[PDB]
């Protein structure tokens, strides 16, 4: 048996606990587990050991932990896990995956709707699997609505909320929805992503709800459709009397905003007591605007729009619904926490959702289905069907159904029945559910969490049925309970003949709070084989914290003075960390709702669950693997398939002990402030009910203050005063404006800055309101501080309102941008840019031009391989072939001092270094050796002369050049010779050594080494006649490169052309040719080569792979280089190659090239930008975990320049100029 | 995306990703005058 029960995903840094049963014995032996990585051989992460005795019944749990022990780097970082046990008795291994999804990330902003130039308050809430705090470092992106990314920031948790440093909105923002995700930056995973819009808050009026009597309009809401519009100001008091204008519109389809509408209504209604209500008809706007008349031809959305504005004073707010689209098809049903599977002889309930269009439930929709019970070895008959109605509040309908015990699967059609739903459009979903053996035997636990959801501290019984067992004498119940893929408990108990039925008691904890499984499985001792039998039900219970923080003020009042000093109280079960935030509620914007900060801290806590649906399934394997479990046993396996007052405040954390207090002062605002506390301690996360602080006045004053005012131009500035008492009153209004805007009272009254209204006092009933305008014009630009004077009785109060102006035109333009390039990879170095600074004659008069800078980090190369080996010990030192034996040397020392790898072998560096240096000057008195008089270069005894051996050694020369010495007068006469003979007046090259287009085919290969050759000994001895021979040359490859002739050729022509201009439109050409040419395998391509014959010691096409991996290399293009890279790392080649080495020195080149390329991608540049004539503005430090920059705002008006030092990498640089130019 | 006159796109990728921006360069003979970046747009359209 030795029936071992592990989670089915374990977690990195998480303490999972395995348990293990056996089937029992008299005697007592130890039992052992490990954690081992893929090597078996050999590593071990953990060793956990267990004791067995007849006080524990042969049965226990040790809890395992996965480190940081992985090897860094690789292909893979994972390589899951493999699981071993030492037991005396038996021995097993198997592989599990794994994940690094551990704990969760809880981001916690201060506000929805953000401003331009305002601070962001944000914390990241850090949880491990236990609820634990998990100190640990985190990092956090910003990225644009548009996609790009904004600023990273990294800082390392303390306390256990992780505290960030304000943010701050640049000067030219993107309106739309943001994006914020946050990562733990070293090893780790379960990035968290939190969304926020930057919108315009600056004042709600009063909020406008929306709430028609159906959600969707049906068959009988299309002749007549009542919809309720109720305006509710913040402070939970309803709206008095407003008028409300009505605006309808057709729309097909969500992302479409503009649609054609009535022009029909257009109705005006009046608001009463805060809430209105009006019937709108269908017909007449199908009949009218619509330009056809019938439901069944419009299949759309249906806008709405709703403009309340104030009769007693001018205020506007607007409200809109997404759409109301008439579907022939009525609502969709589905199922939830419903077992789609069947147990024999025992009631199955049934319980069926019907959702709408668009992911909400609905109620009061009744449902029938239709069932037929199957017999197991013969014919049926149909089961009685039977109706029930959805509850509101509920929004799930019930059903049971009781059926024989031997029936195998049912299939249940569930259709709604309606009075206007016809027959042709009605709602059915069929489905199928299978009951669970081959020893026949089965098991069942009950009530089906129908309680309904309960409580932590209360024991609950649950009955569980052996039915048709093997053999009546049971050895014992084994049970377990886990939650979050981990085992909490085990449970053991015994079988007696006192009943078929037994109910067992299981405890509850405070850390199943958010959801929980349990798993019911007993072994059974067969004659010749064992098979166990399991069955598993979802767990729902109610959520209660375990901290159990509660906040409440100590004043105990329905309303609260402005300006009131208040106390609030903490109340916590353990010590725990507080995080309070005191979050407007007027700052929810229209913005479909703006629904809660977070609303979820269970719900999205439960993803923690490996396994999906409620319970019950197939055999054991398949019921475990729906579960979220791997058993492992002998019987079965598994298969694995300024004031006042801006928001928000109250933006700290403090430490809260059992009853902890602290003191501070109310703002001064109209609005209800709802404060909000989460607590986080080891007993786990605990978010407080909203408490809603409502700050009451009798008599206040509120404006509209509109936003983005234009300046030159007058404004209405409408606003009334709110007069609550009971009895009459009379008021005065004066305004007071500070300089500089035009003022209709001419003069002031009495002193320079109080401004008199000459205000006649007006009398106002009670409960109603008065209208106050004043007309005023902006003469500069904002922001400007205006006074509110208001004498009335029963006291008197200012308020001080800020007004902010914007140019008449807004031109945003780029118009700059470079990147910087330290060592000069593309083309020539650039590494000083200067940015001049230039003032366009559209210039807006008073306007200041802004710029904003910021770097973003393109990439960075990929480190895939870099391999050679085995050179060194087979050929080192070991007539005409020494050439062909010293060559690959001089590569070889190349390519290790390119690499800076040399601690590989036990030796030291600087012996190795030496000795290959001996060689090099061996290799160079070798190719000395091989000079003739005429300075040619021949094979055999200079018989004959030869351009390609002259051409490879030139080429050996031109690599020795780099590293000691060569005589330049040497290689100066010897390029002249061959451009003097073997250079054709057409660019062609050929040689004396010794079917029509091979001949071409040839002479156009001689052509291409010849100017490799040429071109690798050119940086040596620049010459004017060399530099036309490459010229004439490189005219010739481009001019008879035109046709496809050969992939080798093609290659070797392109590679020859790529070392000179590397930006010439045949080139281009050339390589494009070549590109569509390339063989690939996978997608996306793995690897890429190039084969030579088409639709063909034996592996010719290395050759023109290696040259266009040389080629793409001249390119600077890592993604395109990468495939071939792994084509030449290992493949068929064996090896595998000619001449040699014609190959292989083009190989060992285009490794180096790659290492060297790779080395070039480092992003150690250090950006610091300043200004000509000034001081310096702003400093960047690019590194490999910092690869971004935070856009900085250029004020002051001078030339910038941005400059680095030397630096290592890519990265580039952007600079807009946003500057208001009339228009 | 589609290159301007003389294309010349350096670092050709099949696919690219959203919020990543590209330089284009000038093809020789010629030079690069004014703003050379291509953003990716969230929908397939450039910021050209």
């Amino acid at each position: 048996t030795y029936v071992i029960s592990a989670p089915k995903i374990f977690r990195v840094g998480a303490s999972e606990n395995i348990v293990i049963q056996v089937y029992g014995y008299t005697e007592a032996f130890d039992a052992t587990i490990s954690i081992k990585s893929y090597p078996d051989k050999k590593f071990s992460y953990s060793s956990g050991h267990v004791h067995l005795s007849s006080e524990n019944k042969f049965q226990n749990s040790a809890i395992l932990t996965i480190q940081p022990k992985q090897l860094p780097g690789g292909q893979n970082p994972v390589s899951y896990v493999y699981l071993e046990v030492v037991s005396k008795h038996f021995s097993k291994s198997k592989r599990m995956p794994i994940t690094y999804d551990n704990g969760f990330l809880f981001i916690h902003t201060d506000k929805p709707v953000y401003t331009p130039d305002q601070s962001v308050k944000v914390r990241v809430y850090s949880l491990n699997d236990d609820l634990k705090p998990a100190k640990r470092e985190t990092v956090l992106t910003f990225i644009d609505p548009e996609g790009s990314e904004v600023d990273m920031v990294e800082e390392i948790d303390h306390i256990g909320i992780i505290s960030f440093p304000d943010f701050k909105i640049p000067s030219n923002p993107r309106y739309g929805m943001w994006t914020i995700k946050a990562k733990y930056k070293e090893d780790f995973s379960t990035t968290g992503t939190a969304y926020f819009e930057v919108k315009e808050y600056v004042l709600p009026h009063f909020s406008v709800s929306i709430e028609p009597e159906y959600n969707f309009i049906g068959y009988k809401n299309f002749k007549n459709f009542e919809i309720t519009i109720k305006a509710r100001y913040f402070y939970n008091k309803v709206v008095t009397e407003a008028d409300v204008y009505i605006t309808f519109g057709i729309r097909e389809d969500l992302k479409d905003d503009q649609k054609e509408m009535m022009q029909t209504a257009m109705q005006n209604t009046m608001l009463i007591n805060g809430i209105a209500q009006v019937t709108f008809d269908s017909e007449t706007a199908v009949k009218e605007l619509s330009y056809y008349s019938l439901e069944d031809l419009n299949n759309k959305y249906l806008y709405i729009a709703v403009t309340v504005i104030e009769s007693t004073g001018g205020f506007s707010e607007e409200a809109e619904i997404p759409g109301i689209k008439y579907v022939l098809s009525p609502y969709k049903l589905n199922l939830v926490a419903t077992p789609l599977f069947l147990k024999p002889g025992i009631p199955y309930p049934i319980k069926v959702q019907v959702k709408d269009s668009l992911d909400q439930l609905v109620g009061g929709v009744p449902v029938t289905l239709n069932a037929q019970t199957i017999d197991v070895n013969q014919e049926t008959s149909d089961l009685d069907p039977s109706k029930s109605v959805t509850r509101v509040d509920d929004g799930v309908a019930s059903f049971v159904l009781n059926l024989p015990s031997g029936v195998t699967v049912l299939e249940f059609n569930v259709k709604t029945d309606a009075p206007d739903l016809p027959e042709e459009n009605q709602a059915r979903e069929g489905y199928r559910a299978i009951a669970y053996s081959l020893s026949q035997s089965y098991l069942y636990i009950d009530w089906t969490d129908n309680h309904k959801a309960l409580l932590v501290g209360e024991h609950l019984n649950i009955i569980v049925t052996p039915k048709s067992p093997y053999i009546d004498k049971i050895t014992h119940y084994n049970y377990l309970i886990l939650s979050k893929g981990k085992i909490i408990h085990f449970g053991t108990r015994e079988k007696f003949s006192d009943a078929s039925y037994q109910s067992i008691n299981i405890p509850v904890t405070q850390n199943m709070v958010p959801s929980s499984r349990l798993l019911v499985y007993y072994i059974v001792t067969g004659e010749q084989t064992a098979e166990l039998v399991s069955d598993s039900v979802w767990l729902n219970i109610e959520e209660k914290c375990g901290n159990q923080l509660q906040v409440h003020l100590s004043p105990d009042a329905d309303a609260y003075s402005p300006g009131q000093t208040v106390s609030l109280n903490m109340a916590t079960g353990m010590d725990s960390w507080v995080a309070l935030a005191a979050v407007d509620s007027a700052v929810y914007g229209v913005q479909r709702g703006a629904k809660k900060p977070l609303e979820r801290v269970f719900q999205f806590l439960e993803k923690s669950d490996l396994g999906c649906g409620a319970g019950g399934g197939l055999n054991n394997a398949n019921v475990f693997h729906l579960a979220g479990l791997t058993f492992l046993t002998n019987a079965n396996a598994d298969d694995s398939q300024r004031s006042y007052f801006p928001e928000s405040w109250l933006w700290e954390v403090h430490l809260v002990p059992r009853r902890k207090q602290l003191q501070f002062a109310l703002p001064d605002s109209l609005t209800t402030w709802e404060i909000q506390g989460v607590g986080i301690s080891n007993t786990g996360i605990c978010v407080a009910d909203t408490v809603k602080a409502k700050v009451f006045k009798d008599v206040f004053l509120e404006m509209n203050i509109p936003y983005s005012v234009v300046r030159g131009e007058q404004i209405q500035l409408k606003g009334t005063v709110y007069n609550y008492r009971t009895s009459g009153m009379q008021f005065c209004v004066k305004m007071s404006a500070v300089e500089g805007i035009c003022t209709s009272e001419s003069p002031v009254i009495d002193h320079q800055g109080t401004k008199s209204s000459k205000c006649v006092r007006q009398k106002v009933e009670g409960s109603s309101s008065h209208l106050v305008t004043f007309t005023v014009l902006p003469l500069e630009i904002g922001l400007h501080n205006i006074n509110f004077s208001l004498e009335t009785w029963f006291g008197k109060e200012i308020l001080v309102k800020t007004l902010r102006v914007v140019p008449e035109g807004v031109k945003r333009e780029s118009y700059s941008g470079v990147t910087l390039d330290p060592r000069g990879i593309y083309g020539t170095i650039s590494r000083r840019k200067e940015f001049p600074y230039r003032i366009p004659l559209d210039l807006v008069p008073k306007t200041e031009i802004k710029r904003i800078l910021s770097v973003k980090g393109l990439l960075v190369g990929e480190i895939l391989s870099a391999v050679l080996s085995q050179e060194g010990i087979n050929i080192l030192t070991h007539a005409e072939a020494e050439l062909m034996s010293v060559v690959p040397v001089f590569y070889v020392f190349h390519y290790l001092e390119t690499g800076n790898h040399w601690n590989i072998f036990h030796s030291d560096p600087l012996i190795e270094k030496q000795k290959l240096k001996k060689k090099l000057k061996e290799g160079m008195l070798s190719i000395m050796s091989y000079r003739n008089a005429d300075y040619s270069y021949s094979v055999w005894k200079g018989g004959s002369a030869s351009t390609w051996l002259t051409a490879f050694a030139l080429r050996v020369l031109g690599q020795v050049n780099k590293y000691v010495e060569q005589n330049q007068n040497s290689i100066c006469n010897s390029l002249l010779w061959l451009v003097e003979n073997y250079q054709l007046d057409n660019g062609s090259f050929k040689e004396n050594s010794q079917l029509p287009v091979e001949a071409r085919e040839n002479s156009l290969y001689l052509t291409a080494f010849t100017v490799i050759g040429i071109r690798k000994a050119f940086d040596i001895c620049p010459l004017v006649k060399i530099d036309t021979a490459l010229i004439k040359a490189d005219n010739f490859l481009l001019e008879n490169t035109l046709p496809a002739q050969s992939t080798f050729t093609l290659a070797i022509s392109a590679y020859a052309l790529s070392l000179g201009d590397k930006t010439h439109p045949q080139f281009r050409s050339i390589v494009s040719a070549l590109k569509r040419e390339a063989l690939v395998k996978g997608n996306p391509p793995i690897y890429r080569f190039w084969k030579d014959n088409l639709q063909h010691g034996t592996a010719r096409m290395v050759e023109t792979t290696a040259y266009a991996l040389l080629t793409s290399l001249n390119l600077k293009d890592i993604n395109y280089v990468n495939p071939v890279i792994k084509w030449l790392s290992e493949e068929q080649r064996y090896g595998g190659g000619f001449y040699s080495t014609q190959d292989t020195i083009n190989a060992i080149e285009g490794l180096t090239e790659y290492s060297l390329l790779v080395k070039q991608l480092r992003l150690s540049m250090d950006i610091d930008v300043s200004y000509k004539h000034k001081g310096a503005l702003h400093n960047y430090k690019m590194t490999d975990k910092n690869f971004l920059g935070r856009p900085v705002e250029v004020l002051l008006n001078d030339d910038l320049i941005v400059s680095t030092g030397f630096g290592s990498g890519l990265a580039t640089v952007h600079v807009t100029t946003v500057v208001h130019k009339t228009s | 995306p589609v290159p301007p006159e003389n294309g010349f796109i350096r670092n050709e990728k099949q696919l690219y990703l959203v919020g990543e921006d590209v330089e284009i360069s000038c093809l020789t003979g010629f030079e690069t005058v004014g703003y050379q970046y291509f953003r990716c747009l969230p929908d397939g359209t450039w910021r050209q």
